[PDB]
């Protein structure tokens, strides 16, 4: 047998099934909660390009869309569940994503805005906002991606292990 | 010297034998090993490049019903459901989600459509009672991995750590370039040496069941891969 | 964190504070559906290619004849309109709301360039024939800029100070 | 130019509509937003300063009992309880741990003292059976914070990482220069922007009741600010 | 808006409504599991300094305050629970506080004796001794507080952010 | 210790309860890594040793 | 700094938490996964050289 020594950049994707993230139920006029929380793993480093695609996918308990003029908004925080303003990304509307087609098609996939990184202990949070006198949003169903891996189109996460490089840490200090 | 080749689960460029096919488990949550393709006596060997070579990979399972006097018209299921690519619409699919054939009257079963938010799905005919019934509908929350194995059953390394989730790999339209699906990693091998195609999910996936309709082989694997000869 | 530049990308939508809207009834372009206003030592830009992107509505829930007219209009203090620096007299029909902000095709963008200083004001006039429904504000929605997308571009925002 | 004004829970320099006021959160402990203040449109900026402003903030919550046959004359509660910086005399405090109100009997009901270790609370009157009763006892076991808002509901910073007790914040004893509060922080902004007053706590706090006789509004804040004209 | 470049070295302190902090219920006759348990988080460097404020308010589970006979340690320990001789510090007894007007009085305010530090991975035990026949601790009313935020009087716990300060490794060798 | 057998010493009663924890054999031994994911990395030794030898010695 | 200690299949220098053990499984002939050890929090890292240790296993 034979592999080969593929570089320690590694092009990756993020969904819902990973130990390093987590999401949980939200109702209503109700912008403070992370919908969806995401966190560096011991020893990593994760970089998020400026033009990556982004992909919320998220449900009603009875399946269904929720109202179009919801928001989402992708937020890096420091640690403690504290945000910070600078270096937000992706504060985009609920609607106008076209789920049928949108990581599908290059014209629907909307990327981000800025670059991003994420230091081993930091935070990314996706905070949502409904109008009120809708329905909730329903985690068993609700959905995130980021990163296009698999395809010619759209970007990808990169990942690298922070033992592995010696200036891993002068590119963490320098976010 | 040098071609480029699709490989199936059955026969083609091998001759079924240096194939072999398995189920998964169930109960306890394993990473089976679902394919295997040995590299035959003939051929010098084989290499395998990510970002390169295409691949389709279209599996299902297998459920049953009992026939009842009221008119059911409708079934819930034992596995996540979506549609395929997404769409609410039946026949617009790049392949039904579901298929079900009744044993009595043995003819196909249309599908109307499905919620697809909870394991649901509708049937458009009226099912007698006591008439056995099949359905082998989209499969979903799982993952698929590849190994490489030096003729022993003795693993050396493993062509990308990270798996991918079938379920992303049913919401993609396949066989479109440029959204054509293409792992990572670049692997090789030579002669009697095998590469392992790795499942991980509850769900009891199906290979050949004698009564399926749209082909006889259910669910498929169809690989590009680089042969020297 | 990398420091973002001061010409910030954002888009503008109802609910904000420096917008504002009041309902229509029929056959009355002096009034403005919508308003909207600078904030305090900030300066926005809008470029010509900008998206723009109209949601008005029926009290029912219905969209209005599509005969009926939008115009976006810059204007001078005091609520005064100006000829020149207008952009976006388009129809109230041809958009395909369902497709409209997602399809680029569909989408529509302005003609000429605008600014904004400090203190101005922007207005949009509706022009709807007579014995028809009027406009409802609880459902209309307005959109210009299209953040976080490759197509289309995303209105500019800077601080004076 | 500045001037170093107070701010309240309502009215005020503000005028009533750009303050806001709400309750917390029970079952989900949760960092609710119980008070926020917008910067009007008259204003230049304001700023906010640690070690240099004072403050106040007196919260409370509201139980109620059930008149009986028996002669009460002490009540339990659902909050941690303690007197206002210490001491198990009444009416020597700076303020009263606790009201009581009669619904029936439209009077203020005194205090005597309390265990102040469980949650416990003496009555000096003695109900009546069927009598419908009303109490506004301190509060205790809880976190207060800030934060700032840029005109959409959406986050840029935090004034200060670490939350205080208000446990704390009713033992100091209040309004003594040189033993005056004064968190930490150097918060400032602008036109239409604004600074959430946040709490995390279980117990059930409350700023309007219409039937409590010390005031109408229960609770208060009242915090110095600097503001540019 | 405009927010100050606070200083790295952040005037904090500590309570039971933490991460990095945890207790359980105590018996009698009982001195050797903490009570409670501190930890350093990670990349992150504390300080308490020698004239720091301590505030032990324990409680017995019928919510009484227990025998003042009974004693309280607070000391350092080495990773792995291991406790160290040398560097201990606040050997006290229950008695004698006034938990009435303990943090509220300086005069109360009972201090440390010595300086101390923790380096990212340490922990700080708070042992207890209760003589026998006499009521247990009960975790849900018991209560630490150490550090004087939000006072001319006293002082407070310095925290830092290890990545910051390049000497940070220096003091942590130091401790 | 040719075939599958083993004697015992006592006479068992009709219907009692019995049971036997004799040593086993025709077994393999091995270690792998996993970082912290149920992930592998790689591979200790590649050859396996077995169980019956480890008796043995 | 360095040290050699022993560590058995309960708890020992880990504490009962990060040791698990399990059977194997009989028809399906598998690889299983009988025993691990999961380097606690409190450590700074773990070697193991052939050669150098020893070991027992009943």
């Amino acid at each position: 047998p034979e592999i080969g020594n593929n570089g320690a950049e590694k092009q990756i994707s993020l969904h819902k099934g990973q130990p390093f993230i987590d999401t949980q139920d939200v109702g209503a006029a109700d912008p403070n909660t992370p919908a969806v929380t995401i966190e560096g793993p011991s020893d990593y480093v994760i970089a998020i390009d400026a033009g990556t695609p982004v992909a919320p996918e998220f449900r009603d308990a009875n399946g269904d869309k929720l109202d179009p003029s919801t928001r989402v908004t992708i937020q890096k925080c420091d640690k403690q569940g504290n945000p910070l303003g600078d270096g937000i990304v992706f504060s985009d509307t609920l609607g106008r994503f076209e789920y049928s087609k949108m990581r599908s098609d290059p014209d629907y996939m909307r990327k981000t805005t800025t670059s991003l990184m994420i230091d081993e202990r930091e935070i990314v949070k996706i905070f949502v906002e409904v109008p009120p006198n809708a329905n909730g949003m329903d985690a068993d169903n609700s959905r995130i991606t980021i990163g296009d891996d698999t395809s010619d189109y759209g970007k990808a996460v990169g990942i690298v292990e922070h033992g592995d490089l010696s200036p891993a840490e002068s590119k963490a200090v320098r976010q | 010297q040098t071609q480029e080749y699709t490989i199936n689960h059955t026969g083609g460029v091998l001759g079924d034998s240096y194939v072999t096919t398995a189920s998964n488990q169930t109960s306890p949550q394993r990473e089976t090993a679902v394919l295997s393709f040995e590299c035959p006596r003939k051929f010098e060997e084989i290499n395998y490049v990510g970002q390169r070579d295409a691949t389709r990979f279209v599996p299902r399972t297998t459920e049953s019903i009992t026939g009842s006097a009221n008119d059911d018209t409708v079934v819930d299921l034992t596995a996540n459901i979506q549609p395929v690519a997404g769409e609410e619409v039946i026949a617009e699919q790049d392949y039904p989600v579901a298929v079900a054939y009744n044993v009595t009257q043995g003819v196909e079963v249309d599908v109307v459509d499905a919620d697809y938010a909870a394991d649901t799905v509708t049937l458009g005919t009226n099912p007698a009672d006591g008439d056995e019934v099949k359905v082998w509908p989209i499969m979903s929350d799982g993952d698929v991995q590849f190994r490489l194995i030096n003729q022993f059953g003795q693993e050396e390394g493993r062509v990308y750590p990270w798996s991918t989730p079938l379920y992303r790999w049913h919401d993609f339209p396949q066989l479109k370039r440029g959204r054509e699906i293409n792992l990572h990693g670049s692997a090789s091998w030579s002669e009697n040496e095998t590469l392992e195609i790795l499942l991980d999910a509850p769900q009891a996936l199906t290979w050949e069941d004698s009564d399926y309709p749209r082909g006889q082989y259910v669910t498929t694997l169809e690989q590009d891969v680089e042969i020297t000869l």
